[PDB]
């Protein structure tokens, strides 16, 4: 495999966590909302079936 | 945060795990 440098692309590199952060709340925030409701279902569900009310 | 409110409100961690009104009142009426 061969690799070389670019300069216009390397002006301000983002780490992978930054690059994820640039899109996961804006461009793809429907996924985040969907995941949040899944986490909310899990907390309510696991609690409802295990503990004496 | 709402799911944590559910956690707190229902106390799935048993927050209130560890814890002289008298039901009887008597009245004198006297001699029959």
């Amino acid at each position: 495999f061969i690799t070389s440098k670019i300069w216009d692309g390397a002006l301000a590199e983002n780490n992978h966590i930054s690059s994820i952060g640039n899109i996961m709340y804006t461009n793809y925030n429907v996924w985040l909302i969907l995941a949040s409701f899944i986490l909310l279902l899990a907390m309510v569900g696991a609690i409802v079936i295990t503990i004496k009310p | 945060t709402i799911g944590f409110v559910y956690e707190l409100g229902h106390d799935a961690l048993k927050v209130h795990s560890r814890q002289l009104k008298s039901s009887v009142v008597i009245s004198y009426l006297g001699n029959i």
